[PDB]
């Protein structure tokens, strides 16, 4: 259940169904075409911490569960 | 009828709602359970934006519907 919120540009996008056998740099390509994200001028807001690059492990690591959000954020005036 | 109503913290809450009821009513009690002012509750049904001035049915809301809850921050 990908709740993907960008509230820098206000636009919510739908539902979309995630595995644990998908690849978290697949999922990532899907949130810097479809939503925009960038990871090298934008920051991942993943629940309630930040995306870092300690955080290297897969989607299935993480902690992916029935409720799966991620939040866009960054960019200037937050980083 | 029940709706499911997850918030971007991870919590599955249960609302009672009819057919005709408005979004803004929802949200009030939304607002009343979490305390979280209605101002700052965004929500949003199968990737459609809610406008508190409008219906449950306005949206097809049905029985057991899966809404998202997003709160606008201000700092982040």
């Amino acid at each position: 259940d990908l709740t993907i919120s960008n509230e820098l540009t206000g636009e919510i996008y739908g539902p979309i169904e995630v595995s644990e056998d998908m690849a978290l740099t697949d999922l990532i390509a899907l949130l810097q075409a479809d939503c925009g994200f960038d990871k090298t001028k934008h920051d991942l807001y993943y629940n309630m911490d930040i995306l870092d690059s300690n955080r290297t492990q897969s989607l299935k690591e993480l902690g992916l569960k029935t409720d799966d959000l991620l939040l866009i954020r960054g960019k200037i005036s937050n980083s | 009828m029940q709706i499911f109503v997850k918030t971007l913290t991870g919590k599955c809450i249960t609302l009672e709602v009819e057919p005709s009821d408005t979004i803004e009513n929802v949200k009030a009690k939304i607002q009343d359970k979490e305390g979280i002012p209605p101002d700052q509750q965004r929500l949003i049904f199968a990737g459609k934006q809610l406008e508190d001035g409008r219906t449950l049915s306005d949206y097809n809301i049905q029985k057991e519907s899966t809404l998202h809850l997003v709160l606008r921050l201000r700092g982040g």
